[PDB]
């Protein structure tokens, strides 16, 4: 499941992190690439993500776990992420509050980010989006 | 009930994982203090989307 033109790739994108050349990547240099970015990450942000990829549990990422990372089920949690917004136990909910929920709570993404996925996601072109054709969008 | 911002988190994080594999996705548009989006910068994206993505995973399974 992992090419081997996949896995310069990776290692390319793991240089970019850990620039200090120690094959490691710490809290300290994923916030930096974070500012890079623009973003604002919080250090407890930067711990749950260090957290989550460091399979030694060492506080720091080298390459081999990096690799896992990038190659790694979802599905039913997606659905039941779903079934949270689902009040009257119908497979969908309106795009209205599909727009709401994307774009109020949680990460908030943006209006022409909910554009794409209502499009991107009416695969059988009723004009309503259900759970089992956004599921599917993103398997 | 800790269960909304947890699964609305998965959603979003997920769909920005999908979106980030396409290069012309508006989902490229939010860095808005980037004038030039370039290679490494998307490839830094991509890593960084990942790993908030499996945040969101365990955090949603906390809250249930
Ligand atoms: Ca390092
Ligand atoms: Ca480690
Ligand atoms: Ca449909």
């Amino acid at each position: 499941q992992l090419t081997e033109e996949q896995i310069a790739e990776f290692k390319e994108a793991f240089s970019l992190f850990d620039k200090d050349g120690d094959g490691t990547i710490t809290t300290k240099e994923l916030g930096t690439v974070m500012r890079s970015l623009g973003q604002n990450p919080t250090e407890a942000e930067l711990q749950d993500m260090i957290n989550e990829v460091d399979a030694d549990g060492n506080g720091t990422i080298d390459f081999p776990e990096f690799l896992t990372m990038m190659a790694r089920d979802s599905e039913e949690e997606i659905r039941e992420a779903l079934r949270v917004f689902d009040k009257d136990g119908n497979g969908y909910i309106s795009a209205a509050e599909l727009r709401h929920v994307m774009t109020n709570l949680g990460e908030k993404l943006t209006d022409e980010e909910v554009d794409e996925m209502i499009r991107e996601a009416d695969i059988d072109g009723d004009g309503q989006v259900n759970y089992e054709e956004f599921v599917q969008m993103m398997t | 009930n800790r269960q909304i911002p947890a699964a609305a988190s998965l959603i979003q994080t997920a769909w920005r994982c999908y979106a980030a594999e396409n290069p012309d996705s508006s989902t490229w548009k939010i860095y808005i203090r980037i004038s030039q989006l370039r290679e490494h910068h998307r490839a830094t994206i991509k890593v960084i989307r990942r790993m908030q993505y499996f945040v969101a995973k365990k955090k949603f399974q906390q809250a249930r």
